DNA sequence: CTTGACAAAAGTGTTAAATTGTGCTATACT
DNA sequence: AGCACAATTTAACACTTTTGTCAAG
C-alpha cells in the first residue's frame, strides 16, 4: 500500500520532469528518482503505528 | 524519567492532597523551592549546606514565562500590590 | 519591597507593547549559519534582547561587573546578566493594521457584539472579501441608499466608486 | 473552488469512481458484494 | 469611502464613543420584545466591560506585534550536533517575511490586488502566529503534517503552561 | 596546574547500572565497510553484561 | 480559504491580446520617457516624480503613512513638488499627463500577468515556503519584469517575464525556506551535490561515499569538504517534535540548562570564594592586596605588574617577586589544612 | 521501458528505485540496527 | 626594594583571499 | 541553472609597544 503511494509520487515526479529540458532524448534514468519511494517506505517502516 | 536523572512530577491530584492537610509551607516548597525556584533552591541548598533554615522563595520562574507569554499575546499583566500599585517582579531587568 | 496581593489582566494598547519593546526585530533569521551568533536584527538578537554571556557584550569590549548598564558603542548590547534574555521582549512594527484573532474567533465575538457584526460579515471584512461603508458620501445602490457598516462586494465597490461601464466585443 | 468546466468534471469524475487505479475496490469487496447484492461486477470500479 | 479589513474595523473602533452606545442601548433595552432586551443587554455588557476598565476597543486591532524573548522560544544544538528550535520561532519568522514583503510593497507603487492578497495573508500570519488551527488548515512545518504550536497553544491544553508547569510541578 | 585545552566528555555507565564488558565495538571513518553521518569522526559501543 | 480567494481575484481580471500587449508597453514606455523628459523641465530625478506621480495614482493618503511612520510629509514635500509641477506650460502638461496614464497601464499589465506568475509558482512547490509566498515572489519579480521590458524586440513579454518569476521564487528558496539562513552560493552548491548525488545512486545502484561524489563533482572537491558542505545542509529539529507514543512529552523539554549554574555550582563557587578569602587573611597585607589586584578580585579586570607597581608606587619586579612569595606560603598552609585542596576539577 | 508514441522511439533502458527492507525468518525486520516488527492490523472488509 | 637588558606576548595598520549579496538572461508559457 | 561583479568580512601579514622574566645589584 505504501510502496504503491510512493510509486504515486514518484510518477508525479515523472510527470513534472517530462514538460521541460529536452522532450526529444530523455532517459528514464534521467526521469525517474528514487526518493519518493525510498522515503515512503522508510516513513511506513521507522514512524507507522 | 530515572534515564535523565529526573525528579518526580507532583500532580495536581498532589496539590489537592496538601491542601487537603492544610500544609502551607510543604505546598510551597513543593510549587517554589523544591521545585523549578532558581534563586530559592539555590538559597536554599546554600542554608541547609551552611545549617541553617531555608528561606522564603519568591517567584517560581515559570510564573514569569506564563507573564511574559501573556504578554506575547498582547495581554497587559499587572502583578499590583495592597493598595493597587506595580510591584515588577523583573527586578531592574525587563523594566527600561 | 512590597507584596503581591493582586493581579490583574488588561488589553495592552500598542503604545504599551512599544513600552516593553527593546526594539523592533526586522530581520527574519535566526543565526549565522556558521559562527551561531545572533544575526544583526533577528529574531535572537542581543542588541535588544540582552548579551548571551554575563557582563560580556558581543564584541568583548567592555567585559565585566564593573561596567554594568552601559551600552556598547560597537554591538550596542548592554553590559547585565545574561538572564535579561528571558524576560526582555521585542516588537515587529506592522505595516497594515491586523486584529487579535481572540476578540474575532471567540464564541461571542467580542469586536462583533461592539459593532453589531456576525461572526459571518465581519471574517468577510477581516478577510478582505467585502468592503464596508464608513462614509457613503449620498451614494446609492439598486434603488436603496447605501448606509454605514454595509457591505459590498467587488462588484458594487468599483460601481459607485470607479463607475459602469460595458464592453462589447 | 474550481469553476464548473465540462472536462474538469469529466476526469475529476473519472478519477473519482470509474478509475480502477485511482479507485480499487478490495477482491473480498468485489467477490462479496457480488454475492450479496444478486448481481455481478466486471471490474472492481463502482462506474464504468 | 469603503475599506475592507482590519484597517476599516479599528478605524470604526476607534470612532466608537461607549458613552452613546451606553446611554442608546440602556433605552434601546426597556423595549418590550425580548429578543431585542436581551442582545442589547449582552451588547452592553461588552461596552460596559470596556467602559469601567478603561481598556480602549481599538487595542484589540494590532499595530506593534509583541515579540517573546529568546530564552522562552529556545534554540540550541544539541549531542550530535544537529540543532533544535521552537515553532513559535518559524511563525514569527513567516510573520515577519509576510510585513516585510508587503511594507516594500506598498512602497513599490504595487497595484491593490497584490496588496489586498500579502495584506490578508499578513492577518492569517498574525492569527497562526498567536493562535493556530482554528481558522482554516493549521500551519506546518514543509514535509510534516505536524501543526505548529502557537501561544495560545502554550497557555492551554492539558500540557499548558497553567496544568503542567504551573499547578503542578 | 596548567588549564590546559581540552576538557572530559568521558562515557561513564550511569547510577544504579553496572557490570562487566564483555563486547567492543570501534567504528571509525575513513575505514570500509562504514559510512558514517557527517560532522561525526567515530562511534564508540560497549557492551556491558 | 485564501488561496481560492486570490485565484478568483485574479480570474475576474481578463487576459491581454497581442494589440492590448503591445499598445500597453508602448504606453508605459512613453510615460517613462515623459518623466525623463519632466527631469528635464524643472530639472528633479526620474523616481521623484513617479513615485509621485504614483501617489496620485495608487492611493490618495495610503502610499505615504504607512510604508512605515516616517517618510516624505504629505503636507509638505509630497504638495509642494506637486504644485511645482502643476505650475508649468502645456507640453509639461500634457506629458505629466501621459506619465500618470502609463503608470496605470503598468498596473493592469502586472494584473494579467500575475495570472501568469500564478502558473509559474503553482510550478515551484514543495519548497519549505508555502504556495501564496511563492505566488507573491513571483509577482515582486513580476513587476520588475514588466519594468525592464522592451516591446521592440517583437518578443511575447510571457517568456522574459517567465524567466523573473522563476528567477525571483529562487530567490525565494535560497532567502526563506531554511529555519537558519544559507545565502545563494551555498545553496546552488548544496542543490548541485544532491543532484549528482542522486544522479550516481541511480547509476550505481546504491548511494556513494563522500570521495566518489566528490570525485563526480570534479577539481576543488574532496570527502571533508563535501562532509562539511552536508553538515550545513540539514535543517534544526522542531523542539515540539514527538517522543515516544506518549502525548504528555516533547523533545524540546529533554534539553537540560548549562547556561544557568546548578544550586551545588553556586555553592562551590561560594565555598571557594570564602576559603580562598580566610587563607588569603594569613599573608601580609600588602601581598594580598596585590594578589587580589592580579585576579580580579576587586575591580574584576587584570592589573599587570607596572598597574599595580603604579598603584603602590613601587617597581613593577618586587611586586613580582612578592606575589611568587605569597604563592608559596599558601602552599604551606594549605599542605596543612586540606581546606582548598579539592576545587581541583 | 520508455516509449515515444509519435516518435516511434524506443529507448528501454532499466533503473533503480530504492532500498526495500527484507523480512527475516524469525517474520521481523531491521531498521536501523534495531530489530521491528510490523503487526496485523484489523478493520471492516470492503463490500457494500 | 631596584635597574637594565630581552624576548615573548599582545597590538596595530595595510592587504590578500574567500565570502556574501544583488542582478541579469528575450520562441513561447497566463 | 549558473555566472559575474560589487560590497564585505575574515585571515593574513609585517612591524610596534609593553608585559614577563632573568640576572645582578
Ligand atoms: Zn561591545
Amino acid at each position: 500500500d505504501q510502496f504503491r503511494v510512493g510509486l504515486a509520487r514518484l510518477a508525479r515526479g515523472v510527470r513534472e520532469r517530462m514538460v521541460m529540458g529536452s522532450p526529444d532524448t530523455l532517459t528514464p534514468a534521467k526521469l525517474v528518482n528514487s526518493r519518493p519511494l525510498e522515503a515512503a517506505l522508510r516513513e511506513f517502516f521507522s514512524r507507522s503505528q | 524519567g530515572k534515564a535523565q536523572f529526573g525528579g518526580q512530577r507532583f500532580g495536581e491530584m498532589e496539590v489537592w492532597a496538601l491542601e487537603a492537610y492544610g500544609a502551607a509551607h510543604t505546598l510551597q516548597e513543593m510549587l517554589t523551592i523544591k521545585s523549578d525556584d532558581i534563586e530559592g533552591r539555590n538559597a536554599a541548598y546554600q542554608a541547609i549546606i551552611k545549617g541553617e533554615d531555608v528561606p522564603e522563595p519568591s517567584v517560581p520562574e515559570s510564573f514569569r514565562v506564563l507573564v511574559k507569554e501573556l504578554q506575547a499575546l498582547a495581554l497587559d499583566v499587572q502583578t499590583l500590590d495592597e493598595k493597587d500599585n506595580p510591584v515588577d517582579i523583573f527586578e531592574g531587568l525587563a523594566s527600561k | 519591597k512590597k507584596e503581591v496581593r493582586k493581579v490583574r489582566i488588561a488589553l495592552a494598547s500598542p503604545e504599551k507593547i512599544r513600552s516593553w519593546s527593546y526594539g523592533e526585530v526586522e530581520k527574519p533569521e535566526t543565526i549565522n549559519y556558521r559562527t551561531l551568533k545572533p544575526e544583526r536584527d533577528g529574531l535572537f538578537d542581543e542588541r535588544i534582547f540582552g548579551p548571551i554571556k554575563d557582563y560580556e557584550c558581543a564584541c568583548g569590549k567592555y567585559k565585566r561587573q564593573r561596567f554594568e548598564g552601559k551600552v556598547c558603542e560597537r554591538c550596542g548590547v548592554e553590559v547585565t546578566r545574561s538572564i535579561v534574555r528571558r524576560y526582555r521582549m521585542g516588537h515587529i512594527e506592522l505595516a497594515t493594521p491586523a486584529a487579535h484573532i481572540w476578540f474575532v474567533k471567540d464564541v461571542p465575538s467580542k469586536i462583533g457584539t461592539l459593532l453589531d457584526l456576525s461572526a459571518t460579515e465581519l471574517e468577510q471584512v477581516l478577510y478582505f472579501n467585502k468592503y464596508i461603508v464608513l462614509d457613503p458620501k449620498g451614494a446609492v445602490l439598486d434603488g436603496v441608499p447605501v448606509e454605514k457598516r454595509q457591505l459590498l462586494t467587488d462588484e458594487e465597490y468599483r460601481e459607485l466608486r470607479y463607475g459602469k461601464q460595458e464592453t462589447y466585443p | 473552488g474550481d469553476p464548473p468546466k465540462k472536462d474538469k468534471a469529466l476526469a475529476y469524475l473519472f478519477g473519482l469512481l470509474a478509475d480502477p487505479k485511482r479507485y480499487d475496490l478490495g477482491e473480498a469487496g468485489r467477490y462479496k458484494a457480488e454475492e450479496k447484492l444478486g448481481v455481478g461486477l466486471s471490474g472492481r470500479t463502482l462506474v464504468r | 469611502d469603503a475599506r475592507m479589513g482590519a484597517e476599516a474595523i479599528q478605524e470604526l473602533l476607534k470612532e466608537l464613543d461607549l458613552e452613546k452606545l451606553e446611554r442608546e442601548l440602556l433605552e434601546e433595552m426597556k423595549h418590550p420584545s425580548r429578543a431585542r432586551r436581551a442582545k442589547a443587554r449582552k451588547r452592553l455588557e461588552v461596552v460596559r466591560a470596556f467602559l469601567d476598565s478603561g481598556n480602549r476597543p481599538e487595542w484589540m486591532i494590532l499595530e506593534a506585534v509583541p515579540v517573546l524573548p529568546p530564552d522562552l522560544r529556545p534554540m540550541v544544538q544539541v549531542d550530535g550536533g544537529r540543532f533544535a528550535t521552537s515553532d513559535l520561532n518559524d511563525l514569527y519568522r513567516r510573520l515577519i517575511n509576510r510585513n516585510n514583503r508587503l511594507k516594500k510593497l506598498l512602497a513599490q507603487g504595487a497595484p491593490e490586488i497584490i496588496i489586498r492578497n500579502e495584506k490578508r495573508m499578513l492577518q492569517e500570519a498574525v492569527d497562526a502566529v498567536i493562535d493556530n488551527g482554528r481558522r482554516g488548515s493549521p500551519v506546518t512545518n514543509p514535509g510534516s503534517e505536524r501543526p505548529l504550536r502557537s501561544l495560545t497553544d502554550i497557555l492551554s491544553g492539558k500540557q499548558g503552561r497553567f496544568r503542567q508547569n504551573l499547578l503542578g510541578k | 596546574e596548567k588549564a590546559r585545552d581540552v576538557k572530559d566528555t568521558s562515557l561513564r555507565v550511569p547510577p544504579g547500572e553496572g557490570g562487566i564488558v564483555v563486547g567492543r565495538l570501534r567504528l571509525r571513518r575513513g575505514d570500509p565497510g562504514v559510512e558514517l553521518k557527517p560532522g561525526v569522526r567515530e562511534v564508540v559501543r560497549v557492551f556491558v553484561a | 480559504d485564501p488561496v481560492r480567494q486570490y485565484l478568483h481575484e485574479i480570474g475576474q481580471v481578463p487576459l491581454l491580446t497581442l494589440e492590448e500587449e503591445i499598445d500597453l508597453a508602448r504606453k508605459v514606455e512613453e510615460g517613462m520617457e515623459a518623466i525623463k523628459k519632466l527631469s528635464e523641465a524643472t530639472g528633479l530625478d526620474q523616481e521623484l516624480i513617479r513615485e509621485v506621480v504614483r501617489a496620485k495614482i495608487l492611493g490618495t493618503a495610503r502610499i505615504q503613512k504607512i510604508p512605515g511612520l516616517k517618510e516624505k510629509p504629505d503636507p509638505k514635500t509630497v504638495e509642494e513638488v506637486d504644485g511645482k509641477l502643476k505650475s508649468l506650460p502645456k507640453e509639461l502638461k500634457r506629458y505629466l499627463h501621459i506619465a500618470r496614464e502609463g503608470e496605470a497601464a503598468r498596473q493592469h499589465l502586472i494584473e494579467a500577468n500575475l495570472r501568469l506568475v500564478v502558473s509559474i509558482a503553482k510550478k515551484y512547490t514543495g519548497r519549505g515556503l508555502s504556495f501564496l509566498d511563492l505566488i507573491q515572489e513571483g509577482n515582486q519579480g513580476l513587476i520588475r519584469a514588466v519594468e525592464k521590458f522592451e516591446y521592440k524586440r517583437r518578443f511575447k513579454f510571457s517568456t522574459y517575464a517567465t524567466w523573473w518569476i522563476r528567477q525571483a521564487i529562487n530567490r525565494a528558496i535560497a532567502d526563506q525556506a531554511r529555519t537558519i539562513r544559507i545565502p545563494v552560493h551555498m545553496v546552488e552548491t548544496i542543490n548541485k551535490l544532491s543532484r549528482t548525488a542522486r544522479q550516481l545512486q541511480q547509476e550505481l545502484g546504491r548511494e556513494p561515499s563522500y570521495e566518489e561524489i566528490a570525485e563526480a563533482m570534479g577539481p576543488g572537491w574532496d570527502a571533508k569538504r563535501v562532509e562539511e558542505t552536508l553538515k550545513i545542509a540539514q535543517e534544526p529539529v522542531s523542539l515540539e517534535t514527538p517522543i515516544g507514543d506518549e502525548k504528555d512529552s516533547f523533545y524540546g523539554d529533554f534539553i537540560p540548562d548549562e547556561n544557568l549554574p546548578s544550586p551545588v555550582e553556586a555553592a562551590a563557587q561560594s565555598l571557594l570564594s570564602e576559603e580562598l578569602e580566610k587563607a588569603l587573611s594569613k599573608l601580609s597585607e600588602r601581598e594580598a592586596m596585590v594578589l587580589k589586584l592580579r585576579k580580579g578580585l576587586i575591580d574584576g579586570r587584570e592589573h599587570t605588574l607596572e598597574e599595580v607597581g603604579a598603584y603602590f608606587g613601587v617597581t613593577r619586579e618586587r611586586i613580582r617577586q612578592i606575589e611568587n612569595k605569597a604563592l608559596r606560603k599558601l602552599k604551606y598552609h594549605e599542605s596543612r589544612t586540606r581546606k582548598l585542596r579539592d576545587f581541583l576539577e | 521501458q520508455l516509449i515515444h508514441k509519435d516518435t516511434g522511439l524506443i529507448k528501454e533502458d532499466e533503473v533503480f528505485l530504492g532500498h526495500l527492507p527484507l523480512m527475516t525468518e524469525d517474520g521481523s525486520f531491521i531498521i536501523n540496527g534495531a530489530d521491528r516488527v510490523i503487526v496485523s492490523q484489523i478493520h471492516r472488509s470492503p463490500g457494500v
